[PDB]
């Protein structure tokens, strides 16, 4: 169900990203909510699209663990804590990230056009 | 050994009933909201495809009439509204000694009128027509909108000429056009084609006769929902126009005035010559030749043995006993009388009219609307083409009928029919992902 | 031309996809339309990216055909049907099938992911 | 910078196309606004969907230089022209060069489907 | 401007004065002719 | 009017009062271009 591992640790829900993100598109201000909900998810495809990852709903990425954000260990993270606790843990963190995962699939681009061009 | 394959842009659709764009190359009928139309309309056959079409249940008709009653609305809103008309009115007799069929028909009614300062009043004299001013007990009359509504004078700037409306669909949709000669409005189509957007369709309000409407080149068609079950109007789509001319012969005076501040009543003046009443001509061999194309098909869907009867309307109100139009701007009732009175076993044709300057358009009752007069002469011409009929046992007699202007819409987008474009399927092949 | 397909046989029309993807996208109740139609397509590129297909008008997957839902060969549905018809002849299934693809790309996932992991 | 780099060389702007994918997705006329400004971004992505460079901002392709568009040489149109004036240059082949891009997609997509067809 | 009096002279059960009957000029279809009208409102709509 | 006079109004429409609790003030607006452009 939506938002039903919600309450479950980051591993188990890591498996149920599909119905959550299926409901995600699910009198004139109806039809600017509409809009706005549109905007917010073309938002997040934009950004998985900077980051190579808009073909898929787990992407892996070249961007190191920095561990300052968290010096959890990845037992911990993944098998304890939830994904509310793990957004709490690291919102300080969120625009150093997706500006690191931006510099990195700009490299990678770039990388793969000197690449093509061997003969 | 066989794999799903997706695939994302297949030509299937499904039935829908969504909204549909305007489109259109002052006019009451000018619309802002509305985009100029493809210099180059696109028309795709699909060749091999028959499908169902069903004019009855086409959900284009209600969105017809929507747009029609609410772009009338809204044209009429920004008008002056003739509030301190609906006044006690003094009527004698305009020209009493005329014997003319226009005896009686016209009044000459006194009333006290408001004026642009509060403080003062002013005495006016009008001339109405017999229908629109009804006895209250010379004579005391009254307006008939004071029985039921207000009035809205309309602006004399705007112009009531039928300008062709383009339908669009809506991107993810498609309208399919039927374009079959001697389709009757249901089943399946062989003929199917895809357009983006429909050709131009006139908003002509009539009742009893179709005017202006596209001709069935093939052959008369004749379209029911149920052709045994009387309770419904029959359609009946000509293959040969009909040409009429009507006219109002009168050379009327137009007078203007004040009534308040900015506001401004407009008022049939004196006559300027002879008067005469409003007349439609029509040929009476190209109806006799309507009538015989009608007659066979009715004995085709009826019997050949049956004996077929045209008769007068038996009853309801003007908008329904009698055949109405607009002209310029001025609405016109005529009888028909000379038209429907026929019956089959086996030069030119004047039908009287009458003028209602006061109306209730489209049934609708607690709102009115009083047209402005026109000067001089009005004659106008159109095609008849196509006829609205009810059934009433050896003999089967037919009236007029009509009186609902969604089935004269109905009449011409019984060729189209509103799709949604279903762009995903799958399919088996022999394949496989890495 | 758009549609101009629909009465081909379903392996023509398989090469006419361009151009009702095109033809996709091409006064309240007019916007109300527009965002409709941005809601469906919208809709329809979610579903093809929960399916790993959000690039490609033609992808093929892991899922076996079931033969119960069309025991028609390749000969038969290609050659000697429409898409109508086809769509018609399994109308019944298509959500059991849109379902066996999300599960299908959720493992392939998963497994891309293990993959990936080793070094 | 939105556009800080308009100005700057072909070569020296195309390091900056996230700042512009970033920024462009920043009473019924506004609502109007916003849903054009919605369905402009969702044609050009469909555009590059069809065009088989699904996220990709330097998306590669197999269609070659005809040479007619521009007779320009590479160090020419990289070191010493802007794009303004390089998208002035060839305003009059841009559709052909999309009609082929499409072309040679549809190509692509079947030849990957009769290889994955191979046992 | 409303002229009113009391509905029931004489009763107990604490509606001595809850309703007034009361008449007024008024309007009619036609703007010419007035109409006078006998209605009951009650003490809280209508102030001296 | 021809002592009596009238609103210079009266002949070209009715004129609205406007509210007094509204200021006439001109406040700087700042025009926004929307996404896009
Ligand atoms: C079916 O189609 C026919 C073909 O168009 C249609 O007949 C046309 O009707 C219109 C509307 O009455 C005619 O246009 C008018 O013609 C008169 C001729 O005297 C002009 O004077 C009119 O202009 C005056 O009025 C305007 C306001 O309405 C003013 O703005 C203008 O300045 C003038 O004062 C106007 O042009 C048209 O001429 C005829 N067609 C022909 C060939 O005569 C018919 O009405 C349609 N059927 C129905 C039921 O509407
Ligand atoms: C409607 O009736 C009035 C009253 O009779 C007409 O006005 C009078 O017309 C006569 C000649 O017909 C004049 O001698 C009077 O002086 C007029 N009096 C007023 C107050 O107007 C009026 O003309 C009639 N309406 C029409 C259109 O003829
Ligand atoms: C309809 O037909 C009648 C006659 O059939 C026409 O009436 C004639 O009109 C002219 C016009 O100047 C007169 O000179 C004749 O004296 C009239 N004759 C008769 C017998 O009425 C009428 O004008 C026609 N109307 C239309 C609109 O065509
Ligand atoms: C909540 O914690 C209990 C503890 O064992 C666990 O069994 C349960 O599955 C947890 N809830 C969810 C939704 O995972
Ligand atoms: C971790 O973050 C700090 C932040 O100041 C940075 O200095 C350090 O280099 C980072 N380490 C790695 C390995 O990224
Ligand atoms: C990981 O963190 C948890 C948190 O309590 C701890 O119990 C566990 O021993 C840690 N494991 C390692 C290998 O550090
Ligand atoms: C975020 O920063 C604030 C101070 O700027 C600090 O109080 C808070 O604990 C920090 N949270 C995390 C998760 O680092
Ligand atoms: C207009 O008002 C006067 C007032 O005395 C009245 O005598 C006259 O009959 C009224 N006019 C009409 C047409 O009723
Ligand atoms: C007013 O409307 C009623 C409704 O039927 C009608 O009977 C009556 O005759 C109308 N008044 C006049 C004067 O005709
Ligand atoms: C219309 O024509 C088709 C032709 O087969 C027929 O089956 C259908 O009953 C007809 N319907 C009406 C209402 O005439
Ligand atoms: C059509 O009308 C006839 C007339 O009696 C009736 O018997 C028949 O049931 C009707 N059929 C439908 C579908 O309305
Ligand atoms: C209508 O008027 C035209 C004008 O020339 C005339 O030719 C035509 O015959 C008239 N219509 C009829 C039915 O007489
Ligand atoms: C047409 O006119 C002729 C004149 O003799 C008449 O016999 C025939 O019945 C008419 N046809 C129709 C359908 O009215
Ligand atoms: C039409 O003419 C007939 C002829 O008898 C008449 O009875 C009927 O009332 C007329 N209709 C109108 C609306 O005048
Ligand atoms: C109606 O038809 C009859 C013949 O049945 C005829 O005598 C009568 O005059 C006709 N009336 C009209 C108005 O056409
Ligand atoms: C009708 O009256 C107007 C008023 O000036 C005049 O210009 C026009 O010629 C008249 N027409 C006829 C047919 O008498
Ligand atoms: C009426 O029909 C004739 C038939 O040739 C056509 O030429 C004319 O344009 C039509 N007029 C209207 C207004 O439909
Ligand atoms: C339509 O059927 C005919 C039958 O001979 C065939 O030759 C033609 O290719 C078919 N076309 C389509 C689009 O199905
Ligand atoms: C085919 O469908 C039937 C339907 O019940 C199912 O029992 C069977 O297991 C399916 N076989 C495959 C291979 O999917
Ligand atoms: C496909 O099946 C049909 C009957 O379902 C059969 O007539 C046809 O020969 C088959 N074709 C192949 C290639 O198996
Ligand atoms: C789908 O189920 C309905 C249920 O009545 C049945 O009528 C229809 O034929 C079925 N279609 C298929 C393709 O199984
Ligand atoms: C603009 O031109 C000057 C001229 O040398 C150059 O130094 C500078 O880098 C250029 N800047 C851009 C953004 O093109
Ligand atoms: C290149 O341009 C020439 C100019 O006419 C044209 O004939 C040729 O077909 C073009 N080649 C390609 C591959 O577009
Ligand atoms: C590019 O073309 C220009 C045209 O004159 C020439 O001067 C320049 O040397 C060329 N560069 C290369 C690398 O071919
Ligand atoms: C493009 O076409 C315009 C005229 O439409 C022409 O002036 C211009 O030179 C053309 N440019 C090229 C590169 O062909
Ligand atoms: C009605 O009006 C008359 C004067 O026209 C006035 O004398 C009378 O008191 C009024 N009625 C009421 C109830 O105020
Ligand atoms: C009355 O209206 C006219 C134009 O309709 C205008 O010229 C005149 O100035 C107005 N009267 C006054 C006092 O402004």
């Amino acid at each position: 169900g939506f938002l039903g591992a919600a309450g479950s640790t980051m591993g188990a829900a890591s498996m149920t990203l599909t119905v959550q993100a299926r409901n995600l598109l699910s009198g004139i201000k109806q039809l600017q909510a509409r809009v706005l909900a549109v905007e917010h998810y073309l938002r997040d495809q934009q950004l998985l699209g900077i980051w190579g990852c808009s073909g898929k709903l787990i992407c892996c990425t070249n961007v190191p663990w920095n561990s300052s954000w968290s010096n959890r260990n990845l037992s911990e993270i993944w098998d304890n804590m939830t994904w509310l606790q793990w957004d709490k843990e690291i919102s300080n963190y969120t625009q150093i990230i997706y500006g690191l995962l931006e510099e990195s699939q700009n490299q990678q681009e770039k990388n793969e056009q000197d690449l093509l061009a061997l003969d | 050994n066989l794999w799903v394959t997706v695939y994302y842009g297949v030509p299937v659709w499904k039935d829908a009933e969504t909204t549909l764009f305007c489109a259109s190359d002052h006019n009451v009928w000018a619309t802002h909201a509305c985009v100029p139309t493809d210099p180059n309309p696109q028309e795709i056959h699909l060749e091999n495809v028959t499908e169902e079409f069903n004019m009855w249940k086409n959900n284009m008709v209600e969105q017809m009439h929507e747009d029609i009653i609410s772009l009338w609305d809204q044209s009429l809103k920004p008008c002056v509204k003739l509030t301190p008309l609906c006044v006690t009115l003094q009527c004698t007799n305009y020209a009493p000694k005329l014997r003319s069929m226009m005896r009686g028909e016209i009044k000459n009614c006194s009333f006290n009128m408001t004026t642009e300062l509060r403080d003062k009043k002013q005495k006016v004299y009008s001339l109405f027509y017999r229908l629109d001013v009804v006895q209250i007990n010379n004579k005391e009359y009254r307006l008939i909108n004071c029985n039921t509504s207000a009035i809205t004078q309309a602006c004399p700037k705007v112009s009531f000429e039928p300008i062709p409306i383009h339908y669009c669909a809506p991107a993810g949709f498609a309208i399919l056009k039927c374009k079959d000669k001697k389709f009757n409005g249901t089943g399946p189509c062989p003929s199917v084609s895809t357009v983006q957007c429909t050709h131009g369709i006139k908003p002509v309000v009539s009742t009893q006769l179709l005017l202006n409407g596209s001709l069935a080149e093939e052959e008369v068609i004749i379209r029911s929902e149920n052709i045994t079950n009387n309770a419904k109007n029959i359609l009946v789509q000509l293959n040969t126009p009909v040409q009429i001319n009507c006219t109002r012969p009168s050379n009327n005076t137009v007078k203007s005035i004040r009534i308040g501040p900015g506001q401004a009543f407009y008022y049939f003046g004196d006559v300027l010559g002879h008067v005469r009443m409003a007349h439609c001509n029509i040929s009476k061999a190209t109806w006799n030749e309507t009538l015989g194309k009608v007659v066979k098909q009715l004995r085709k869907h009826f019997g050949n043995n049956t004996i077929i009867r045209f008769a007068q309307s038996s009853g309801g109100d003007l908008e329904v006993t009698t055949h109405s139009f607009n002209c310029g701007g001025e609405f016109f009732y005529c009888n028909t009388s000379g038209l429907f009175n026929s019956t089959w076993i086996s030069d030119s044709l004047i039908l009287p009219c009458w003028i209602k300057q006061i109306i209730n358009m489209w049934q609708r009752i607690g709102q009115a609307m009083y047209a402005p007069p026109i000067q001089g002469v009005i004659r106008c011409v159109s095609n008849i083409t196509g006829l609205i009929l009810t059934r009433d046992s050896t003999t089967e007699t037919f009236r007029p009928g009509g009186g609902d202007m969604r089935d004269n819409w109905r009449s011409e987008l019984y060729k189209y029919k509103v799709v949604k474009i279903e762009p995903l399927g799958v399919a088996p092949t022999r394949c496989k992902r890495r």
